[PDB]
């Protein structure tokens, strides 16, 4: 009964800012840290973001992670081509008692 | 530096049993968490196990339960993932995945420890197929 | 009174009496021989003593001696859970102790004629050892018979030679009662009187406690020049404000700091080099290095950053079944200390900056950073945290003079803290009779307690279990009838105005 | 000493007799060491905390005596005789203490000023503009109460809680004179400030008003160092200096908030204390750094800061007419010396705080029932006498 | 006023310990598995009767004002004229005193008899009796941290030449 939500899909333009969020349970999101991993074609993810708002040494400035309640936010500003990958919000789960991911969401930069 | 060199990919029968390794080298093998995580050809990542760094415990999801096994080699630097019984759900990539955050933190309410890694494997293709 | 009679009977539970607890505990214990009834000098000659840092010249004797000095000797995990969420404040206030059922075996036979002796040093003649938080106390889980602790003590060394100032002390020269298997001994202790601890976190923080709405009257030099340029130099004066929260004039700095180094738990942001000892913050004493630990009370990490702990800052348990030497991060417990960072400094953090020259129309100001700074008029602070499996009290050392002597493990000091009780089996014959006794031990604590007026109008953060499934309970046993401990609980949960 | 002070005031409605959350970033978010989280309160209070409400131009308070009389409700102008305004004191110290943080809104020195009763507020725990879960929250009507129309009066009473006696005497001797001869007792604790020059010549032509300022770090968050341990201000014979965030500094009537010159503040000095405290801008003194031998000489440093030692003496800071009298001591564990830092007398258990506001009256409601609160109110505001009376007991 | 003193200590602040028995505490043993690139780990050992200087403890010496060290054999002294400008002091309204006797600290390490501080006893008497809980006049009194390690940055510390008093010292104060 406890699942990680997220849009399928987001959108942008390069240089505006994209905010991608994932709906937990209390027992996932609400007691644990949350970590968000990007991936794009073809190769394994890469961590972006970890312990809320931590941000990994060799991760840009421009990613920004934020925690509110049952919610998680990843914020992207000053996007760029290369930024369009599958965004994927992580979360330990204490009923499931296991790491639990959300479904992925694909951002398409527009040009 | 860091690496961690997936096996080879495989095809396989449904009932068949796939051992998939995973070989770290260029740090300390005993240090860190390894989780497995399995991602369908079009499909989000799912969680498999985990596995800590003494080798002694091990968490598994509870789809995977019974079917699923994981072992840890010191000697050779390797982890390894037992999946058992195949089916067509099964074939995916099998991502290794290796876990910097040793310690859990013991605040006021519930403790946890992060689970976030870092370091990802290149990955095996499984085709579970006739 | 005989051999086929009870000399006394089980007690164990808890009485929850308005403004006090009365903690009542019973174990059962085994007393083997020590040192085959011998007094033998140790030094670390006798391990080889390595390092001149730990040196160390005494002598082990045959006694043993009881160990009640740990909260979870006196306290179930429900009984410490409707502590620590319904009270600000809690001290102890009186003990009662008995030893009773008496058995002592041969080897198995029952021997009915041999005696065990038993005695308490209440006039503190003794080296007093149990304030270092030694293992041996009685079991968390009732239903554990533990072993007794052997009694040893150290004194003056050099090397792991003597000095002529070194004591050597005989307990047998110590009267003490004599028990068969029909006899019981007990005692009565009253705690000297000590300060409440403090079982609560601070709602405010020391530089925040201004009215956020109205102005200072004081005022606080804004600039020392009008523009870019030359000969600019002004004094202009703004007033402290609302805005402005960092200037204004306060009446209480925060407490006294001597810097940690800080550790993270995620492994690769650290150093890739070896600072366990020689990056550690430690104190010299006639020349032998101690380790800083844990140190004075300070707070363990800054707001938002989990994983960092100070190096020796912090106490450190183990959990169930970890072993000596070098085991896993995920194996031991680290608490920390994050509830009294507003009114302590962080502890891998410095005091503060400090100006260390003049300025001149020749010189710049230059401010240096406070590693370590001790007691100022004007600071406060809050002491360290008592958790259900720190220790409960130390002994104050007899001094000509200290300061704040609360202990700095946690708990209350006292300079006549309970007493040693030294047990040992009396000899029954270079030749004796292999031999070992059993029975039981009755703790009585007397606590008081400090109820909460609080006024907060939003609900409390309290102490409470997981309620997801889970294989095992925690704090319960496991198949295999093992008890463990899942989490260090400290005692600060409630909250208080500063 | 005995005095009475009585006083003309008015008390308006504030935030539309509404609690409000406030933060940094309801004032635009500044900076993180100016980062905080809290709340407005529709209520006021009284504070006559300085020595010039009860003077006009050793001692310690003992006793208070304190009336509200007189009370006239007006409505926005006419009388209205049903109204109520609401009063009480935190006798049990359950609300945050404010009245020692050296806030305006005093009893004006004058006693023919009429003036305005500041609006309550106080600030909580914050991790930003946020709040953690610890924070707590205070609604002052779940606190009983008095109510008062215009024929009704409010008094009560307060005991100081026994302190030592202000010390308003300047020593004729010195620590050192009671240079290399043998002395029992050393002078009082320092931490250094930087030292600024009332001729703007002599001063370092850069911006040094903070980045050369002494501070201390709480929680990550760096707070300036004001006024300070006690010091004395400058050295004998040097008037021109003084210390960067060492002294109170007050405004001459009539001064500006913002940016004024040094001629439009009344900067105080202690430069009585010097005999018993280092100076303020100047070093505590030497220690030697190492072993001196035949290949190494003796080699010093000097001590910036330095914590008590056994042996020590100071004064304290004196207390001035237009300065604060009592603060209260923070309920903690453990402190040294508490007399607060900014002057005057500290107290576990100082005079406390008096709260009042206006009794809401509600405008004309709807005809058919709806269940959202009343927020359409008659303005409405509230004006009385204020007396208050305090024993003073000399040495 | 209180008792003077008369007695010296059996034992010293440090080794207050029961030498047979473990503690339950955990220290940091191991930051680095070894000899490679990426060595990196936590490793937690219990404090016991063979590592000494790493338990916790209660209680922790006073203060100290540190002492330019002088021996009573001239030629281990350096060539200098040391009296005045080597002198540990104290600053009172721009004058310079002499801190004389000073703090009460422990005259020499154990051993060591022909040192003494320059200005730290009265005069030649030794303290010698109170090194239990006091720190030696001419050592520093610790090391704290200077720095926040990391990937990049080793670990640094520094000598405390001067500590003032913290919650939970104990001191002797000196002989009459």
């Amino acid at each position: 009964q406890s699942v990680l939500t997220q849009p399928p899909s987001a959108s942008g333009t390069p240089g505006q800012r994209v905010t991608i969020s994932c709906s937990g349970s209390s027992s996932n999101i609400g007691s644990n840290p949350v970590n968000w991993y990007q991936q794009l074609p073809g190769t394994a993810p890469k961590l972006l973001i970890y312990s809320n708002n931590q941000r990994p040494s060799g991760v840009p400035d421009r990613f920004s992670g934020s925690k509110s309640g049952t919610s998680a936010s990843l914020a992207i500003s000053g996007l760029q081509s290369e930024d369009e990958a599958d965004y994927y919000c992580a979360a330990w789960d204490d009923s499931l008692n296991g790491v639990l991911f959300g479904g992925g969401t694909k951002l398409t930069v527009l040009g | 530096q860091v690496q961690v060199v997936e096996s080879g990919a495989e095809v396989k029968k449904p009932g068949a049993s796939v051992k998939v390794s995973c070989k770290a080298s260029g740090y300390a093998f005993t240090t860190y968490y390894m989780h497995w995580v399995r991602q369908a050809p079009g499909q989000g990542l799912e969680w498999m196990g985990l596995i800590n760094p003494s080798g002694d415990s091990i968490t598994y999801a509870q789809r995977f339960q019974g079917r699923v096994t994981m072992t840890k080699d010191t000697s050779t630097s390797t982890v390894y993932m037992e999946l058992s019984s195949l089916r067509s759900e099964d074939t995916a990539i099998y991502y290794c995945a290796r876990d910097p955050n040793v310690a859990f933190y013991y605040g006021s309410g519930n403790y946890y420890k992060d689970n976030a890694m870092d370091v990802w494997g290149q990955g095996t293709t499984v085709t579970v197929s006739s | 009174d005989g051999v086929g009679s009870s000399s006394g009977n089980w007690h164990c539970d808890s009485q929850w009496l308005g403004d006090r607890v009365i903690t009542t505990s019973t174990r059962t214990w085994a007393l083997p021989t020590y040192n085959n009834h011998l007094y033998k000098q140790i030094s670390n000659s006798t391990s080889g003593g390595s390092s001149n840092d730990n040196a160390y010249f005494g002598y082990s004797t045959p006694w043993g001696y009881f160990d009640f000095n740990r909260f979870h000797c006196h306290f179930s995990p429900r009984d410490w859970q409707r502590l620590i969420n319904n009270n600000w404040g809690f001290r102890p206030k009186r003990l009662n102790f008995k030893l009773f059922n008496i058995q002592v075996k041969e080897v198995i036979a029952n021997n009915l004629t041999s005696t065990v002796q038993v005695f308490t040093d209440s006039d503190y003649q003794l080296p007093y050892v149990l304030g270092s938080a030694h293992e041996g106390c009685l079991p968390p889980f009732p239903a554990d018979v533990f072993m007794i602790p052997q009694y040893g003590y150290l004194t003056l060394n050099d090397g792991s030679q003597a000095v002529g100032r070194s004591s050597f002390y005989c307990l047998e020269y110590f009267p003490s009662q004599m028990l068969r298997t029909g006899n019981n001994f007990q005692f009565s202790y009253e705690f000297e009187n000590v300060p409440f601890h403090s079982s609560y976190a601070h709602s405010q923080s020391l530089d925040r406690l201004m009215n956020p709405l109205i102005d200072q009257y004081l005022y606080y030099l804004s600039k020392t020049i009008n523009g870019s340029g030359q000969n600019q130099q002004t004094l202009k004066f703004s007033v402290a404000g609302p805005s402005n929260m960092a200037v204004q004039g306060r009446n209480y700095i925060p407490g006294p700091s001597y810097r940690q180094q800080r550790v993270s738990t995620t492994v690769t942001q650290n150093n890739n080099s070896e600072f366990a000892w020689p990056g550690a913050s430690s104190w010299a004493l006639n020349g032998r290095n101690s380790l800083m630990n844990p140190g004075p009370a300070m707070a363990s990490h800054k707001e938002g950053e989990d994983r960092f702990f100070p190096l020796s800052g912090s106490l450190i348990f183990g959990k169930q079944g970890t072993g000596r030497d070098n085991v896993d991060a995920d194996k031991v417990m680290i608490t920390n200390e994050e509830e009294i960072k507003t009114t302590n400094p962080v502890a891998t953090e410095s005091y503060g900056q400090v100006a260390t020259n003049h300025q001149s129309a020749q010189a710049q100001a230059q401010t240096g950073w406070v590693q370590n700074q001790g007691i100022l008029p004007g600071m406060v602070w809050q002491d360290r945290d008592v958790y259900l499996q720190g220790p409960i009290w130390a002994k104050i050392p007899h001094t000509d003079g200290n300061f704040h002597p609360s202990p700095l493990m946690g708990g209350f000091g006292m300079k006549h803290p309970p007493p040693q009780i030294l047990i040992k089996n009396t000899p029954v014959p270079n030749s004796f009779i292999t031999q070992y006794s059993t029975g039981q031990v009755s703790v009585e604590i007397e606590w008081e307690l400090q109820k909460e007026n609080s006024k907060r109008w939003n609900p409390e953060i309290q102490y409470t279990s997981n309620y997801y499934k889970s294989n095992n309970v925690e704090f319960a046993v496991n198949t295999e009838g093992v008890y463990s401990e899942p989490r260090p609980i400290g005692t600060r949960y409630l909250t208080r105005n500063l």
